[PDB]
């Protein structure tokens, strides 16, 4: 249902832009949050952020100076934009979907495949 | 003639009935205070003839006493230490008046009903922060903070976080670095959104209050929303502006809130308090301080304001009673009587 | 934010053995702790919702419980398909933070 | 307490309804540093209340007997002016200071508006001679309540009444005047305050401003000509928008061409009204056609650093609506 | 601005009507600060204020604070407002609520519906707490810029002190003439220091029996300290000090009638100490004819540019009247 696409390589100071294509569901559906999870090589997971069609948006405060997430409903997809990528940002970037069903009882039920992005000169 | 700043609060630990104004036909009152005077603002009874008016606090709102600041179905007022700012709305347009002159305006963004905090706004230095909101109460309604300087709108601040529905925010200063607001939320939840505005960075963020004490009306039983702090529980439809003030002590920030007694009608009004903490991530219940208004009496909208003393500020909460205005203030200590 | 620690960070366990993984939140997270199974090369699969419940399709070998700060995930019988790195996150206050997770090696 | 001067206008490009005063006749507003007063005549006396208050007997101060009058502020004090064949009486602050006699032995009238003070010199328009015929206006320069100089205009002086005046700049006062008997086209006065000299010529603008009026452009003639519908008339609103590089001119007009109903707001920027036929742009409707929309007047609200052009409208006793140059966008 | 230290009074020997104000308002009192006098009263429930000289109404009045008993003073910089409504006493300074005082005896807390006396920045206020028909102690609160900084407990006869009228005898002394319900028709008198914040109460010795209902002066038959006939109920009487360079005059009011609250007379004595001086006060004249009611009577002082003017008012049932020490001769 979720599939990442975009550059597998950026150099320091460049903006990274990754897009997750949605199928079998819709980014226009207000019951879901869409977002990104980062996994540096050799490390565990770091949450980046998530957005809703209703306008709600959350980001990881250690990153929320350099990040924006756009929910591009007309093309049923969404994207992650990271500014000033420097080095420690090399990671697999995964997209995921979180229903707000029942009462916000779920955490990312659907996952993409991930896209590994290298940061290098 | 110098700018106001947030100041530490006047010593005291409890609230008591301070003053009751109970008779013009007015609605949705609020109080705003400058360096040496308080004014009681209300709208004169949506309709092109509605106006933002004021009388000195302690006066009965009559035609002889009331000054008409501007045409408006909604509005607010502020005092920056040099002068008064009068704000209001009459698609829709928001007008700003500074002292005697009209200055800037702002057009509905949502091209829908535009409203502002029905309360005093919060000024630091010459910069007044006003919450404005639009998009309709029945659905998604986005708020923005306008930074107003001598009547001009210099910056529009778009919040992050839970922003799908924020209305009728009661704001006050938590500290010299920030403004916090307890907001109404129609359609979606009994939990009030809580806004934190960073005035050094002009950045706003909204998260749902985590406390298990539900403050809006109608509400489900306290503690009855088995979700993460952020979730929307039941009975989202309806709602009303809550009272909210800060008690700024040298080492701790107290937070005072109002709630109706009715989980159904807008009846009675209770006072709740928590000292310290961080409401966005704090589920603990608010302590009950007392009853401001009995359950047999109307208790509608409530608002915070602060009275300026010569060397400290006094947190106060006012209550609308369909409409009479009751004022409760942080004077002395003991139970609220 | 809330800092979360997992333990043991590396686990050696046999097939048919019983596995217990513990999450230790520095602050209470009530009962909202989620758990995921990450097989190498794959996105983490959700296993556990509100400390327990259990995500649909999870083999019934997995179950979680706990409250406040100390929570566990157990595997009733370890099978080779359970080889994975497991992770947990706060699922209450924002800034969801994951612990380092644990590696479960099956022998 | 220093003398006022015209100042550049407050940034903004449009007018919006500001304030309505509603449950007196010939209302107007005049402003000085830190205050505005609403003036009107008592059905006769010249009275005032602080702007924003609803006029009541308890609230109203009686400045003088008058069936016609005006008011001004020079930065130090208020000037109150009025008429009651009649004499013009001039009061300054608390004292009655001077007078001016009728000159055509007829109904002496004034601006029914704010006058325009620069430095200590207040420029007042006075007129006599009778509405149904030739009526010559004069300007009086009033200093600390005394009439220091009378200014006699050149140009088309045949008929000038009820002039709405404001500053185009620090070196001149312009006025949009009523013209009964002869034309639907308003006379436009340019008063040079450096030289105390005035000229009057018709506004050349095709968009006739008085009421009753012919259709826009409906008179083939030079800028200087009179046309149809000369009998009847009403005072128009008029303010200037003084920008660093351009002078904007705002005018009011009734919506009906035949009746005192509704009120529209029109604007043109730059040019010379005495030799410029281009139509004024329509900014919007101040008053719907189902509502009175009668007399209108200009005034300016003084901000701490700049001035705000405002136009008020009379609505028949009568209510007063105020529109001001606040912000930008449509009215 | 500076503090309202008390000053010697404006010369004169007698009183006459200075001002009468007349058309639900009850228990009026007035107070004056530099350049300003206000008329205070309670509604039937807020403490309200109208500038002295205007007839109380809605348009000319303010609702300063919720209360069914209260008082006011000015310290030279700002007005202090006091009021109560197990009631709590609230203190408001200017526009801000600054402090409170809880019940003590857990009874009907009441104060002085007369005037608060400020010296320097320290305002002295009498409060009463205790039934009506029984023992009721009073305390003096010392209030500074709206805050209660000291509670003063009196010695002497303290079994019952209520609704006191206070004024300055000098820079270093405040004196008050207090009501006594239940125990005696004689009026208690409190002497309060300010240098030592010490109060003492003794019964006025003086054979004028300044209260109502009262006996004839055939009570006493007991040392000054004798709580004799009647005293039930009582009236809030009052007095002012004349403060002359050489002696202290003391001007007191007494209901003309010994039974109901009818009429009102003015009495004076100069010098001495009322705690141990039985001589009757001289009669100066009638303030209110015994045809008209004469109820609460408060003292206040009007500040002139260089001196103070002692004034005594009175309640009619409501309406009031002010008598002032103006010139000489006799009260008319
Ligand atoms: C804010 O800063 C000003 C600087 O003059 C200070 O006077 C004021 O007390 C401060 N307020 C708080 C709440 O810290
Ligand atoms: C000219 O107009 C400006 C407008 O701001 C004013 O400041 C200045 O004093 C005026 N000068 C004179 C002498 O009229
Ligand atoms: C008390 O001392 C002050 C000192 O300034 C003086 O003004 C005042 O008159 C004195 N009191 C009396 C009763 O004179």
């Amino acid at each position: 249902q979720l599939q990442e696409a975009g550059p597998g390589l950026v150099k320091p100071s460049e903006t990274l832009s990754l897009t997750c294509t949605v199928s079998g569901g819709s980014v226009s559906d207000t019951s879901y949050f869409w977002g990104w999870i980062r996994q540096p090589p050799g490390k565990g997971l770091e949450w980046i952020g998530s957005v809703s069609y209703t306008g709600d948006n959350y980001y990881n405060p250690s990153l929320r100076s350099r990040v924006a997430i756009s929910l591009d409903a007309p093309k049923n997809r969404f994207s992650l934009k990271l500014r000033s990528v420097t080095a420690a940002d090399t990671a697999v970037y995964y997209c995921a979907r979180r229903p707000t069903h029942f009462d916000f009882w779920k955490t990312f039920d659907y996952w993409g495949q991930g896209s590994l992005v290298t940061v290098s000169s | 003639p110098e700018w106001t700043y947030p100041r530490l609060s006047c010593p005291g630990s409890t609230f008591q009935k301070a003053l009751l104004i109970s008779p013009l036909i007015i609605r949705e009152p609020f109080v705003a205070c400058g360096p040496n005077e308080c004014k009681h603002f209300a709208l004169t009874h949506r309709n092109k003839l509605r106006h933002l008016i004021s009388v000195k606090l302690g006066k009965i709102p009559t035609v002889e006493n009331s000054i008409f600041h501007m045409a408006a179905w909604s509005g607010s007022a502020c005092h920056d230490g040099k002068e008064w700012t009068y704000i209001g709305v009459d698609n829709a347009l928001l007008k700003v008046k500074y002292g005697e002159a009209y200055t800037d305006t702002y057009h509905s963004y949502a091209n829908n009903i535009l409203r502002t905090q029905e309360s005093a706004c919060n000024c630091i230095g010459g910069n007044c922060y006003l919450m404005i909101t639009d998009g309709s109460a029945s659905g998604v309604s986005e708020c923005r903070f306008l930074k107003i300087r001598e009547g001009r709108i210099i910056k529009e601040i778009f919040p992050t976080g839970r922003v799908k529905h924020t209305e009728e925010c009661t704001c006050g200063f938590a500290s010299n670095k920030t403004i916090e607001c307890a907001c109404r939320d129609n359609r979606y939840t009994a939990k009030r959104p809580f806004v934190k505005l960073n005035v050094e960075t002009d950045t706003a963020e909204i998260r749902l209050m985590c406390t298990d004490t539900y403050l809006d009306t109608p509400r489900p039983n306290d503690g009855s929303i088995t979700g993460p702090c952020e979730s929307d529980g039941d009975k989202g439809s309806g709602g009303i502006k809550g009272g909210f003030v800060h008690q700024r002590m040298k080492s701790k920030i107290g937070r005072w809130y109002s709630r109706t007694m009715s989980k159904t009608e807008r009846m009675g009004m209770g006072l709740y308090v928590k000292y310290g903490g961080d409401p966005w991530a704090d589920s603990d219940a608010l302590a009950f301080s007392g009853v401001m208004v009995p359950m047999k009496e109307p208790g509608w909208y409530s608002f915070g304001f602060e009275i300026k003393d010569k060397k400290c500020d006094v947190p106060c909460i006012g209550i609308e009673m369909v409409a009479a205005t009751a004022i409760y203030c942080l004077m002395g200590s003991g139970q609220l009587l | 934010d809330i800092q979360m620690t997992q333990s043991p960070s590396t686990l050696s366990a046999s097939v048919g053995d019983r596995v217990t993984i513990t999450c230790r939140a520095s602050q209470s997270i009530s009962t909202w702790l989620a758990w995921y199974q990450q097989k190498p090369g794959e996105a983490p699969k959700l296993l556990i919702y509100k400390a327990s419940n259990l995500e649909s399709g999870v083999p019934s070998r997995f179950s979680g419980s706990g409250s406040g700060t100390e929570f566990t995930l157990t595997i009733s019988s370890l099978q080779p398909d359970d080889f994975a790195t497991y992770y947990c996150q706060q699922y209450n206050i924002y800034s969801w933070t994951f612990g380092q997770g644990t590696k479960v090696e099956i022998k």
